[PDB]
């Protein structure tokens, strides 16, 4: 809170917490991407993909 | 070259040569493997064999004989070879197995050791002749359900079909007056030909040839053989080219050996005046490759073939090689054509000018059944001259930029991609 209850401090700390958890969420997303690559995408059979790609 | 039509209708061509120590007699048909329809595919190929049999070859190799035939897609042959000074002799052999008597030829004892000799032939083809396979899938799925798409050779499947009557059957509607030239090269003269002929009085009835319902057309199309047991890829590629008797057949043929031929291990091939060596030497994306410019009756195809062991890299190679075609639209240069002009009349000068009058009777005898007469050599030579670059600018704009292709391929082909990638690449997206 930054006091007795939900005040002054408890705004002006929530904003600029607000802005810095989008960038945080932007660097999980290219780690996301990394793990995707090495294995790529799965398929509705659930059986093997190599046999049949496209670009 | 003379042609003289005789009496009762026979068409006699001569190119004589009094320096060569032969002569060649023989008969080219106008019709070839596309006369034929998809159940007797294959007859044309066992008429060769039958009068290359044994116990014809013997009697030939009495008298001093020798025996050849070509089996094509608008013509054969049947060709006697001999000594300048025994072509009466080869008349008689030749009057003897055409006209006169044809049926000891098609006993049962020879006709069964004849057919699995061919099926032997076209079984060891199609498991071993990787590059010329490949080429002969590309005829039949950018032609596809139209005449000139069956193989010359025949299949497997439709050659087992095969019974004596089907070879009659052929025989009857298509070796006929009409359809025929008799040609002679070498050490002969144009009137001792003709006299010879003339002496022997020859009936020859008045058929004429079954015409085809359906037209040649190109569909852009592919076919892929793949297998992976097998060492390299092969690969070819084309659009739709210019058929014999076109206004532009002398512009397609040069705007081929503008990229010419390739073999990474002959020191002087890499060395050229080819600026899609400069691409893929750097990497060594091929072991070889060339461009041909085929022409028939009724349509023909442009393009190139490819062979190479680097198939983790295939479409660089492919990559590479359409973006040099654009620039035949665009940015051809003046010392690109007259490299080419010069390499062209060599290469032609080679073909028309052996010292086998074999050759030059297969050549001489496919051109008087189109035309009716032979264009010289020096009238070609004349032609090429004339060829400027807005000529080839004119013709690449009209078939190469942003056209339909075939494709097809086999072995470790798993690196080439799908057609649409490859169908973008013929054009630029700059202009
Ligand atoms: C901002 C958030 C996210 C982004 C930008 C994102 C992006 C992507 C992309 C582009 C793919 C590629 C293949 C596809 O579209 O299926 C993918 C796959 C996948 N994602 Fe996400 N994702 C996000 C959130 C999540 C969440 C919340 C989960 C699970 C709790 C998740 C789990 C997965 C899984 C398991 C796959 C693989 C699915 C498959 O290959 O069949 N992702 N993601």
């Amino acid at each position: 809170w930054g006091g007795f209850s939900v005040s002054n401090p408890t705004i002006q700390r929530f904003f600029a917490l607000h802005y810095l958890v989008p960038f945080i969420i932007a660097a999980m997303v290219i780690m996301h991407l990394m793990a995707l690559h090495i294995h790529g995408s799965s398929n509705p059979l659930g059986i093997t993909g190599n046999l049949d790609r496209i670009p | 070259a003379e042609v003289t039509q005789l009496s009762n209708g026979i068409v006699v061509a001569t190119e004589h040569n009094p320096s060569a120590h032969t002569a060649s007699v023989g008969v080219v048909f106008g019709s070839g493997a596309a006369n034929e329809n998809p159940y007797n595919n294959g007859v044309s190929n066992l008429w060769k064999n039958i009068f290359l049999s044994k116990e014809n070859s013997a009697v030939a190799a009495k008298e001093g004989l020798a025996l050849s035939s070509n089996i094509s897609r608008d013509f054969q042959s049947y060709i006697v070879s001999s000594l300048p000074g025994s072509t009466d002799k080869s008349l008689d052999f030749l009057n003897q197995s055409f006209i006169q008597q044809k049926a000891n030829l098609l006993s049962s004892s020879n006709f069964e050791a004849t057919k699995k000799s061919v099926l032997k032939q076209v079984q060891d083809f199609e498991e071993n002749d990787h590059p010329n396979r490949v080429l002969e899938h590309l005829h039949s799925t950018a032609f596809q359900n139209t005449p000139l798409s069956l193989p010359t050779r025949g299949t497997l499947e439709s050659l087992e079909n095969l019974v004596v009557a089907d070879l009659e059957s052929f025989a009857n509607n298509h070796f006929l007056n009409s359809n025929a030239v008799v040609v002679g090269t070498g050490n002969i003269k144009h009137e001792d030909l003709v006299n010879s002929i003339e002496s022997k009085n020859l009936s020859l009835q008045t058929g004429t040839k079954p015409v085809l319902k359906k037209k040649a057309a190109f569909l852009g199309s592919e076919v892929r053989l793949r297998d992976d047991t097998l060492p390299k890829a092969w690969i070819s590629l084309a659009v739709e080219g210019e058929p014999v008797n076109s206004p532009n057949y002398f512009v397609a043929k040069l705007a081929a050996q503008i990229f010419g031929s390739y073999n990474a291990f002959e020191p002087a091939s890499r060395l050229q005046g080819i600026k899609l060596l400069d691409n893929i030497q750097e990497y060594q994306l091929c072991d070889n490759f060339n461009h041909f410019s085929l022409s028939y009756k009724d349509s023909g195809l442009w393009g190139f073939s490819t062979a190479t062991r680097n198939v983790t890299m295939i479409d660089d190679l492919i990559h590479f090689t359409l973006k040099q075609w654009n620039r035949l639209t665009i940015s051809v240069t003046d010392t690109e054509v007259e490299r080419a002009k010069s390499l062209l009349k060599l290469q032609l000068g080679q073909l028309y000018e052996s010292g086998n009058p074999v050759n030059d009777a297969n050549l001489l005898g496919a051109e008087v059944l189109i035309k009716g007469s032979k264009l010289s050599l020096g009238e070609a030579f004349k032609k090429i001259d004339a060829i400027t670059v807005k000529d080839v600018k004119a013709w690449a704009g009209k078939r190469l930029w942003d056209q339909d292709i075939a494709i097809a391929g086999t072995g470790q082909i798993e690196g080439l991609l799908d057609y649409m990638r490859i169908r973008s690449d013929m054009s630029m997206m700059r202009w």
